[PDB]
């Protein structure tokens, strides 16, 4: 399980013209330092970037929930071998769109099996929308409340409002209570 | 009053098994603020990981990793047994005290008073059955003798009651072992016709 992303965000899709109004190479260096700080706390994606979840063993036989939460259109399920013949499979599973648990529910059967050495990888385009105007606005507001902090103070210095950064991203974090075996 | 305690202390526990909330615990979610509810996308996730992985007999001991803000405070149920237990038994023994039944015969759980049912049944047919029957049959004897001419007597027959056999065998062993008096003199001591 790696989940490295395919393509980074272009920077033309980030609202550097809107962030300037709220407060270009230094402004855009602070939104994506605040987009990546909010996604890492909320396990979200916010810009619909492409990913590659390359994992070695399926956790269940009708599961392996995806960590990046808002998903749509799993592109492929490439089932590689050790030498890398790279034969993709095209049937057997279903992307089940769910903000709670984005999972691969399969089709009433065990998920595609993995060769000895050949790690199965999933490429999917997960996120809210391709632009900035497609986000939930409070999660878009939480980026501006954090990126304006990184702009207005440079080192780790000192200064809680009712709906702050933490109170706006408390409802996008993954609420999990299983530290168990399954 | 002892009926009203035994009815109510038994309807105490009937109600308490029908309207009482004990939880096994509570998953407290305060949030980033001092308070904050969790979203329906998060409440559907929290149930599915509580239903599937943490409830039941087959999930008794899962670690339940708790993030920042989440918390599991397990509730107890501190008076579990014995809600009015020794007062319901003390009331159920005062009901048997009024009617005159000993607590062995109906099965009330209590410190043993009689020993082995040979004397619990013998005290029952001597303190509260045969005094009650010798008053009902004596009123039958006088009232029904107002219908026929001759006055009639009608009283309980202790000879044909199996609870007085422990009374009867120590009688028959008393004058049976008394060999000084003759055979025709001990038939009359037992209510037998001399032959």
């Amino acid at each position: 399980m790696m989940l490295n992303e395919v393509t980074a965000v272009p920077g033309t899709a980030l609202p550097v013209a809107e962030f300037r109004d709220h407060l270009d190479a230094a402004l855009l260096s602070y939104l994506r330092a605040a987009i990546a700080a909010i996604e890492g706390r909320t396990a979200k994606a916010l810009i619909s970037r492409g990913f590659r979840l390359a994992l070695t063993a399926w956790r269940w036989g009708d599961m392996q929930t995806l960590p990046i939460a808002p998903v749509a259109t799993v592109t492929a399920l490439r089932l590689v071998d050790a030498a890398g013949v790279e034969t993709p499979v095209a049937a057997g599973w279903r992307l089940v769109p769910d903000m709670a648990r984005p999972r691969i529910e399969a089709l009433g059967a065990m998920l595609p099996m993995i060769p000895t050495g050949g790690r199965v990888e999933i490429d999917f385009t997960a996120g809210f929308g391709a632009s900035w105007s497609a986000l939930p606005v409070d999660l878009a507001q939480a980026v501006f409340l954090l990126a304006a902090q990184y702009y207005e103070l440079r080192h780790d210095g000192a200064a809680a409002m009712p709906f702050g950064v933490m109170a706006l991203i408390e409802r996008w974090r993954t609420v999990r209570v299983l530290g168990g075996r399954p | 009053v002892a009926l009203d305690v035994h009815n109510a202390a038994s309807a105490w526990s009937k109600a308490l098994l029908d309207n009482a909330a004990r939880p096994s615990g509570a998953i407290i979610y305060k949030g980033a603020d001092g308070q904050g509810v969790l979203a329906p996308e998060q409440y559907e996730r929290l149930i599915f990981e509580m239903e599937t992985h943490h409830q039941g007999a087959r999930n008794a001991g899962r670690p339940m990793l708790l993030e920042g803000g989440l918390d599991w405070k397990p509730m107890g149920f501190s008076p579990s047994d014995m809600e009015f237990h020794e007062t319901k038994a003390a009331a159920a023994r005062e009901i048997a005290l009024a009617f005159g039944v000993p607590p062995m015969l109906i099965g009330i759980p209590g410190d043993a008073t009689y020993a082995n049912y040979a004397e619990a049944n013998r005290a029952f047919y001597r303190l509260t059955v045969l005094p009650l029957l010798t008053r009902v049959s004596a009123a039958l004897a006088w009232w029904l003798s107002g219908y026929l001419g001759a006055q009639i007597e009608l009283k309980p027959d202790l000879d044909q009651v199996p609870a007085l056999a422990v009374e009867r065998d120590q009688l028959w062993a008393r004058i049976g072992a008394a060999g000084f008096l003759s055979n025709s003199e001990k038939r009359v001591l037992l209510g037998l016709p001399p032959t």
